[PDB]
């Protein structure tokens, strides 16, 4: 009796939850495009020590020479 | 393709266009606003204006690097991704195709034409190109009114108004007989 005789206007006997009952791609047939089985370390060893050098790494839309192709120095 | 290249520049700075009419409007923009800054690198180092023309609705049309850098591709054709030579080298090769006992006259013989050619920084800068190409003692004698297009039509009009012109054409009965080979024979 927290407030039974005290206050007769407070809720009880209420099942306000509203229940229910327990009642519970890879079309590779085509020949469209391949994939590669990821192995980050394999590709890491693939691109292992490419000493690419960026001498004059310029790719602007400048017009003053013949052509521009950076990422060119090697070992 | 220079206009399409201009459209490419437009998308490069956010202006996509794809329709035929749209492309024609771009053509009007190009042929309306284009020139040739004589010193490419030098003028590039300097600052532009990017003055804006307005669309039928009235939107931003800046000058950009475009209206002078894009027509230079006609002289540096490799930038489009195609090994070519550029009008200057082409004509130089044509001079080499000629004979030394005539080339002096050919230096004087500079019959220029072409309606697309009508832009600023064109003739005189091209003469500077010639200066870099042609050797000493060359005389500039350039045919250059803007009505060279019409001049072809006019030349054909006067050509039509001739005496020997009758024999110059191809008769209809000649087509009725053979036509083809005779057409190649009369045109050569």
């Amino acid at each position: 009796d927290p407030k039974y005789a005290d206050l007769p206007g407070i809720a009880r006997n209420e099942p306000d939850v509203y229940e229910t009952s327990d009642l519970p791609q890879e079309e590779l047939t085509s020949t469209s495009v391949e994939h590669i089985i990821v192995n980050p370390n394999a590709a890491y060893d693939k691109f292992k020590d490419k000493r690419v050098g960026t001498k004059g790494l310029d790719f602007s839309d400048r017009i003053g020479k013949t052509k521009r192709t950076g990422y060119e120095s090697g070992e | 393709d220079v206009s399409r290249f201009l459209r490419l520049y437009l998308r490069k700075e956010g202006y996509d266009f794809h329709s035929s009419s749209e492309f024609e409007i771009v053509k009007a923009i190009k042929e309306r606003a284009c020139y040739l800054s004589i010193n490419p690198q030098k003028d590039e180092t300097l600052e532009t204006e990017k003055a804006q023309y307005y669309l039928p609705d009235g939107s931003t049309i800046e000058i950009g690097p475009s209206r002078f850098r894009a027509p230079e591709l006609l002289f540096r054709p490799d930038l489009i991704g195609e090994e070519s030579e550029g009008i200057h080298e082409v004509l130089v090769f044509a001079i080499q195709k000629s004979d030394m006992d005539l080339r002096r006259t050919l230096f004087s013989n500079i019959v220029l034409s072409g309606g697309s050619t009508l832009f600023k920084g064109f003739g005189d800068r091209l003469l500077s190109e010639v200066k870099k190409l042609a050797p000493k003692d060359v005389k500039i004698r350039i045919s250059a009114p803007q009505e060279r297009l019409y001049s072809t039509w006019i030349g054909g009009s006067i050509l039509a108004s001739l005496d020997t012109f009758k024999k110059m054409w191809v008769s209809k009965k000649e087509y009725e007989e053979d036509g083809a080979r005779s057409i190649h024979r009369k045109t050569f």
